[PDB]
């Protein structure tokens, strides 16, 4: 797993060369925005188990196929299984937003997931819908601004945005 | 001689064998000194610590009283609390 | 302990390793955050008896049914008020242990291990314990870096509990 | 595929809601800016063949061991392929920005590239080093700062479609990574 | 066929849960291929179960297996194979299992691959028979393939010693290669190259160990570096 | 384990007790000398093979039995042991100094250590003798002035040096 | 383990006997009384949760100190763990009920726990009397009519007594 | 384990020494003799299923009070082990026999077990009958003059004579 | 693996029959090359450093590209492999020519080692001319009759060199 610094460094190690004025500028920019990116990462971790709590009650309201009888997640088992792959997902999301880069998301986490989920019989597609739920849960709570200087961090919400959607397409 | 220098802690002197012997502000493990001492929450007689509430195992082991290669480290064996109490009746027969 | 100190030397420790500049770096970031952190744990415990009192009140506003309903699980009588303000005053402590230690280490170890399994034997309800963590959550009165340090942990609370 | 008013209907469709007034606001300002956005694919594609015979000629002058041989730009049948594998991104990115939707360069273009390439032995880290040249070149054209080309624009601010084109060759190099 | 003789349980650590919702600082860290690691993260792994199967100490370069390395670089073996390959190495046997008998070298084997202590002595006697009837490589594959093996580590962890520490302690029990080091008080007399077995502490006309007193001017040396600016 | 600032809270508990404003002041003179801690384990790092391999050469110099033949540190094998002894209780105390307390040092290395060199036939009063012999490598190592800003750092020396003497009377 | 049968044959095979009329007489004692024993390991699993639950808060109202700061069953996690020890005690007596031999409660339950228990700073003697408060709690409810033909058991119920006095008297 | 050639050297090693010119000759004394210790091994392999079972018959004769009921040779299981341990110790003696010195069989068949027998409840004077049972019976296998030339063998005859009677004296 | 004693009798299990005069006296020609087979392999194995480091030394000199940054064999990780594979190759050639036959060489090392370095990038075609290199290397060096019996010793280096020509093919 790599981190956006250390993306940096594997490509300029490859080619055998310093790193550029440019490349160390582009750097230093990503370290002052350093405490606006934890503050987006402080405003998930602390909400986390009413991200999926909220968008698992308002997925199966609209889809009340999953926990009828016969459905993916009706049985309490079946329930616990669905809420901890919400919670893992969500949970390296959050690991890729002090990164800076996908790496951790995808190998851990997500290298295999339409594999396995086509084994067990899951609704690779519904879960695609219970991660967009979870993503405009929490862009919207870094986008409030309680309890924060209010500057601008527009750049990094549709940063964390982006690991969403990375996420939900590589399920279905 | 006395201890007088930095240089003396590597080559000297080792450790202050009590706290009246260690250094100005800190413990005798050279760490800072705390007050020992904090604001008792819950005052009441039932609940709450009090007299009579027991010690916690962990009490010793965090200022490291248990090793026995430690200062605090107590030895059992040679104590009054292994002497045998001479007012029992099965202990003054077995003697007689 | 979940201090960044001991999470400092367990990372070197798993590789058998000395303390490189990766670690040293993690127990700077804790005396830069240090400052905030222990001003709200002096306030905090300044206006220990203040909250405790207060938060009590609030779940007995809520769950008014916790002062009727006779039985052992409930503070309906002089005894299970008495056990009622303790246990506010339990995971009000630990926050402040939490903020002068800086990360979870505290909360952890004294108050989340076995917390399911307690509340499951003696019937208590974890959503009385939410509703008493988030009156305090409003109303210790602090602001800045300072409330920001101190609502992180009166939120980690909340999310064992949840 | 799915342009910007067709991602706006989708995500309608899938709470069968109508699409009101409050999520028209996104899209009343994507047709008010509607001249600046085909004033910035006309300043890529105009000059999108010395975009690309620079983008590479920069790689491998900074990696000069890709054309020994044993080298992935050694033959003339490599470095041709080269020479249009790195046109085609060009190709497939200046579609996006016309249809403000990156469902099609992730749909035709970046599905399945990574195992493509570690088939074929193609250095990543060196593919990503010709798309990294070509989005500094990219929003070098767009706001008009580009050293030894300036083309004529009306005058005003780019720099949200200068962003926005800087985003889409990122995910790029985050597909083959 | 000689099934193996019962011995009997004892109370131990790992019988019974820990309620540790969110571990600490002393969670032992779970070295598993099912993380895809990269190459730099995959040394980590092999260093971690040489650290375990080995010690410290017999991780020098004339010991490590680097073929048996790059099978696991290129996942054709897994971490239980590595983990069977080390102790059936030829270093393990020549450092190891020559200089003990068949009873401690069931328990530096069960401390080091299952992850815990001996129930009982009649445990190294259950089990020090099937080292000398059917051989070491015999002997990992009957320890390997037990539940207590499969359940905890399975084929893809590297082992660890389990729940060495009460989670409210400070101190605990003792490690696994400080408590049983490789040879013992047998083999230690003459065949191992030994003398006297004893040492008093080494005397010095020089005392070099002298107690600071309660007036000495080294306890008050703060601010004998540096004053204030001079306002 | 304990850190120094955790070793107070576990004192606190098992009392039921607060801190009070006496023992916060007394946590924040600890935080004050944050950087000058960091200072003395960085020199101990950067310079801990000249530690160890100086004061290995220091220790059969003056000791010549214990690498003759029949001796405990005669062979490339026994040798390349010893060595990775001292790097141990290196390592530890290094752990120690960070920590503000010695309990990673009293559980994890001396932890039966006396013990263990009892059934190695390993002279154990002769471990002393190296462990203090790497004592003033590292102390008169904290007080080199070199690569640090002016101020006063003598009661953390006498600290460090405090590790270095516990360890070398558990081993005797 | 041994049961009340196999641990006749074991006496039988130790001296090379065929079993006697008497003690083929005294096993069909054993048979006849077996729907009374398989009735009280039902009365007392089915209530086992509330059989420890009321038991130890009987305990804590005696013992006060049990629950007071620096008290052994003061945290969470050492309250959990009190509430988990009376669960396996009361769970391999349940055990030796139909087996009708402690056996199993003294080989894989009852070995080694004092020490266990002088090692934790455990007090011995407090878990002497809640082991003795969960006897009276079952053997009352052994003695229940409510569901059961009416007869006499009383026997059945003083063997009962037995694995609890055995398993109270071995911790301490 | 060593042979009697590095044993020699195991032993110089620890006084830093070269081989003396008596100690090199007394090793080529030990070649000039190979051929007739590699005759004493293939009688004793070669009819090593006879030796375990003609003796372990002669020693439940002689002592029948191993095979009646209580005995320590009275199940299958514990009568096939007895068979076992005959071979597991004939088995490490002709290890010895081949190697020159008593050194795998102290090693990896003496070392701690009248200490196991004396747990197991073993009667350890019986196992070396046993064992001198199986003595005399390799013994005059030893003496065979069928194929072979012939020739005086009788130093190395009464050094296998001291290899079980090492095993015998080491077992009660 | 197989020699070429147990390859003949592998072959006549198969149909159920002896082995024919003709291929006792074939298997009994090879034996009287005994010494001189033993030979080739003692000259193999005391060179087999100086074989490898110059033939490595030899290839990155006319290929440079495979050691310049972003090479295949550029990084210590990288380097360290090339060595490594390079006597492997050196290995199992010279356990073929101890036993005769090519089935150690062909199973362990070459069966799929011409898939393993296509999957991974290294060029197969740089493997055969680093195998080559040390063919010549190695028939020169066992045709040099210092410390050898001057016969005739040809036979065999048209084996050995045949090995070395079965590994070079097998890796494209
Ligand atoms: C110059 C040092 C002296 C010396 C050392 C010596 N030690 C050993 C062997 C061991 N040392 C340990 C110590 C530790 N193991 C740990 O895990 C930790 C904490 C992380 C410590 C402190 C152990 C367990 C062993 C034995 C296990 C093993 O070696 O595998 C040896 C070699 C013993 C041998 O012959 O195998 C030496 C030589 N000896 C001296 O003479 C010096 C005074
Ligand atoms: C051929 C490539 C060589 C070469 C080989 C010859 N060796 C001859 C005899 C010989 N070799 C050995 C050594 C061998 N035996 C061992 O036991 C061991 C290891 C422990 C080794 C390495 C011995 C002992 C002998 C003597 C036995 C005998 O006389 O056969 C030999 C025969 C002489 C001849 O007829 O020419 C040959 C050819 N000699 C060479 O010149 C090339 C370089
Ligand atoms: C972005 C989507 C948010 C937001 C972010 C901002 N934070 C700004 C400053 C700031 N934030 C913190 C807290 C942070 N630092 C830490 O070390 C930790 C954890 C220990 C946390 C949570 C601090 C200490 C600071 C001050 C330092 C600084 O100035 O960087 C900030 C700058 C103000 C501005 O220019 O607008 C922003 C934007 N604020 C928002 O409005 C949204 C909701
Ligand atoms: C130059 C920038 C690179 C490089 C390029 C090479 N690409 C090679 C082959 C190749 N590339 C693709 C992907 C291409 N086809 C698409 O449809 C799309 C997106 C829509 C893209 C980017 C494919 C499918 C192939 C397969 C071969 C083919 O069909 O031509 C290639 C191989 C040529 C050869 O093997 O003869 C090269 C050299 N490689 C480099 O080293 C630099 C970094
Ligand atoms: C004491 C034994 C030394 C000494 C120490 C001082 N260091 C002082 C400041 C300082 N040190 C560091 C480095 C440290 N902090 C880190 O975060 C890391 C790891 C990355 C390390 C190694 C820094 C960054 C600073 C600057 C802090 C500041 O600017 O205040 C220092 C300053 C005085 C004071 O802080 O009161 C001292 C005395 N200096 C000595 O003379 C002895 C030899
Ligand atoms: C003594 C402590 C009790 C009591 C026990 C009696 N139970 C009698 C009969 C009986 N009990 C059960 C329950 C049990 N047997 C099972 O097979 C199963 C589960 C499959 C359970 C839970 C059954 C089914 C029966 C029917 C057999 C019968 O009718 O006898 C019983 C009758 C006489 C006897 O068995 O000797 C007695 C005395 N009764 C009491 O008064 C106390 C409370
Ligand atoms: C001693 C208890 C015997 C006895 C033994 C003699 N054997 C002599 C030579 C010899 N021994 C063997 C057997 C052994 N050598 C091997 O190489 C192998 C297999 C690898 C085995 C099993 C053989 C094959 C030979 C023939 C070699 C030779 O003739 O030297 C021997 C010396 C011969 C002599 O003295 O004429 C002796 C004394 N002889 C006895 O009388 C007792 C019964
Ligand atoms: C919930 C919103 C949706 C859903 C979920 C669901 N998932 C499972 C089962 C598994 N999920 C995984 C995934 C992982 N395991 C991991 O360890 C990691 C980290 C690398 C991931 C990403 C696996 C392996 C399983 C199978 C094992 C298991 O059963 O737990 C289930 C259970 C399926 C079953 O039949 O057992 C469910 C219900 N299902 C839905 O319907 C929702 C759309
Ligand atoms: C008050 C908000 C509500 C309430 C409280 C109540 N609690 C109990 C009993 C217990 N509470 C605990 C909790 C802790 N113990 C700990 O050590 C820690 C961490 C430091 C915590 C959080 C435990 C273990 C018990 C049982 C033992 C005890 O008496 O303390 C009761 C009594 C229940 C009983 O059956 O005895 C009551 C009444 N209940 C309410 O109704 C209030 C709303
Ligand atoms: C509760 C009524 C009393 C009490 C209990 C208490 N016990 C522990 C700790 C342990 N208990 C065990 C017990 C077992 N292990 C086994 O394997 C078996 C079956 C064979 C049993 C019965 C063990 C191993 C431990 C230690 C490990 C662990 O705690 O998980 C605690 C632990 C907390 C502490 O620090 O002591 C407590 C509180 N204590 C009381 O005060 C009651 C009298
Ligand atoms: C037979 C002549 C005598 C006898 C044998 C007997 N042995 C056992 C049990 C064991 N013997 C061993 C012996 C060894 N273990 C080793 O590792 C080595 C080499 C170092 C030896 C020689 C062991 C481990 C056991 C225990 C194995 C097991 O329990 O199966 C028994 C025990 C049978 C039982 O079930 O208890 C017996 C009876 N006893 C006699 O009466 C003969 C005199
Ligand atoms: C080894 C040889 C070598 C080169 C060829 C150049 C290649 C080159 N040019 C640019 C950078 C650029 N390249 C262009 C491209 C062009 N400008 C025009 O007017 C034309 C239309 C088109 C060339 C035909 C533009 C517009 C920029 C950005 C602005 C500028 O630098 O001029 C960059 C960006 C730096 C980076 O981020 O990596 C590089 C590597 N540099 C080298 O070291």
């Amino acid at each position: 797993m790599l981190d956006a610094f250390a993306k940096v460094v594997a490509q300029a190690d490859a080619r055998g060369e310093f790193l550029s004025n440019t490349q160390i500028d582009a750097l230093s920019k990503m370290v002052k925005e350093g405490n606006q990116r934890l503050d987006i990462v402080n405003k998930v971790t602390s909400n986390a188990s009413a991200i999926v709590t909220n968008s698992a009650r308002a997925l199966f309201a609209e889809q009340p196929q999953l926990i009828q009888p016969g459905g993916n997640a009706y049985t309490s088992r079946r329930m616990a299984a669905c809420l901890r792959d919400m919670e893992i997902v969500l949970r390296y999301v959050s690991y890729a937003m002090i990164a800076g880069d996908s790496s951790v998301l995808d190998d851990r986490c997500l290298n295999g997931l339409r594999e396995t989920y086509q084994a067990l019989g899951t609704p690779g597609s519904s879960v695609a819908v219970a991660i967009q739920k979870m993503k405009d849960a929490s862009v919207a709570l870094a986008n409030d601004t309680t309890g924060t200087p209010i500057g601008d961090c527009s750049s990094l919400v549709a940063e964390l945005a982006g690991y969403f959607d990375r996420a939900a397409v590589s399920v279905v | 001689d006395k201890a007088r220098s930095r240089s003396d802690w590597g080559n000297r002197n080792v450790l202050p064998a009590s706290e009246g012997d260690a250094v100005l502000g800190r413990t005798a493990k050279g760490a800072v000194a705390v007050p020992e001492f904090g604001i008792p929450q819950l005052d009441d007689p039932v609940l709450g610590f009090g007299p009579d509430s027991m010690v916690d195992p962990r009490i010793a082991e965090a200022d490291g009283a248990v090793w026995r290669w430690d200062a605090g480290f107590v030895d059992e064996s040679m104590t009054l609390a292994s002497c045998a109490d001479i007012s029992d009746e099965a202990v003054a027969d077995e003697a007689f | 302990m979940k201090t960044p100190i001991t999470e400092a030397i367990a990372t070197a420790d798993n590789q058998g390793r000395f303390l490189s500049n990766t670690e040293l770096q993690a127990v700077n970031g804790r005396y830069q955050r240090a400052t905030a952190s222990l001003t709200a744990a002096k306030a905090l415990t300044g206006s220990a008896q203040r909250l405790i009192t207060g938060a009590a009140q609030a779940v007995y506003n809520k769950f008014p049914y916790t002062t009727q309903m006779p039985g052992p699980a409930y503070a309906s009588s002089a005894i299970g008020k008495a056990k009622c303000a303790r246990d506010i005053g339990y995971y009000l402590r630990m926050v402040t242990y939490c903020l002068v230690v800086g990360g979870t280490g505290p909360m952890d170890e004294y108050l989340v291990a076995g917390l399911e399994e307690i509340n499951r034997s003696f019937d208590l309800s974890p959503s009385w314990y939410i509703e008493a963590l988030q009156y305090i959550k409003n109303s210790h009165g602090l602001s800045g870096q300072v409330a920001n340090e101190a609502n992180a942990y009166i939120d980690y609370a909340i999310n064992t509990l949840s | 595929m799915l342009d910007a008013f067709s991602r706006v209907v989708v995500n309608s469709d899938a709470k069968a809601a109508y699409v009101g007034g409050s999520d028209l606001q996104a899209l009343k300002s994507f047709i008010a800016d509607g001249n600046k956005r085909l004033d910035a694919v006309n300043s890529i594609v105009s000059n999108a063949s010395c975009m690309v015979s620079d983008a590479v000629s920069g790689m491998i002058c900074e990696n000069p061991g890709l054309i020994s041989p044993g080298g992935n730009c050694y033959t003339n049948r490599r470095m041709a392929a080269c020479l249009r594998d790195g046109e085609i991104i060009l190709r497939y990115v200046s579609y996006a920005l016309l249809a403000g939707d990156a469902s099609v360069l992730e749909d035709r273009c970046l599905n399945g590239l990574k195992e493509t390439y570690i088939a074929l032995g193609v250095p990543t880290n060196s593919s990503i080093r010709a798309v990294s040249i070509m989005k500094a070149q990219a929003v070098a054209f767009i706001t008009n700062t580009a050293t030894e080309r300036k083309m004529s624009f009306a005058a005003g601010d780019c720099t949200s479609l200068a962003s926005e084109v800087a985003s889409y060759f990122d995910r790029v190099g985050a597909a083959i990574s | 066929s000689i099934p193996i003789l019962k011995y009997s349980l004892s109370t131990q650590n790992q019988r019974v849960e820990s309620f540790e919702v969110n571990p600490g600082d002393e969670q032992y860290r779970i070295y598993s291929t099912d993380s895809l690691p990269s190459s730099s993260e995959v040394d980590q792994i092999i260093w971690a179960a040489y650290r375990q199967i080995f010690s410290e100490h017999q991780i020098l370069k004339s010991t490590k297996q680097p073929f048996l390395e790059s099978q696991l670089r290129f996942n054709q073996i897994s971490i239980k194979d590595f983990i069977k390959g080390l102790v059936l190495s030829a270093p393990f046997r020549d450092l190891n299992y020559n200089v003990n008998n068949n009873y401690r070298f069931v328990e530096i084997c069960v401390q080091r691959v299952l992850g815990r202590d001996i129930y009982n002595e009649r445990e190294k006697i259950a089990w020090s028979i099937i080292i000398a009837t059917q051989g070491l490589e015999g002997f990992i594959d009957t320890l390997l393939n037990t539940q207590e093996y499969l359940s905890n580590f399975g084929d893809s962890i590297v082992p660890f010693q389990r729940r060495r520490i009460i989670p409210q302690r400070s101190k605990g029990e003792m490690p696994f290669n400080l408590k049983t080091p490789r040879y013992g008080i047998e083999f230690r007399s003459k065949l191992a190259a030994t003398q006297f077995s004893w040492a008093s502490p080494i005397r010095r006309f020089r005392p070099q160990e002298q107690q600071p007193k309660a007036g000495d001017p080294a306890l008050f040396l703060n601010m004998v570096q540096e004053m204030g600016p001079g306002l």
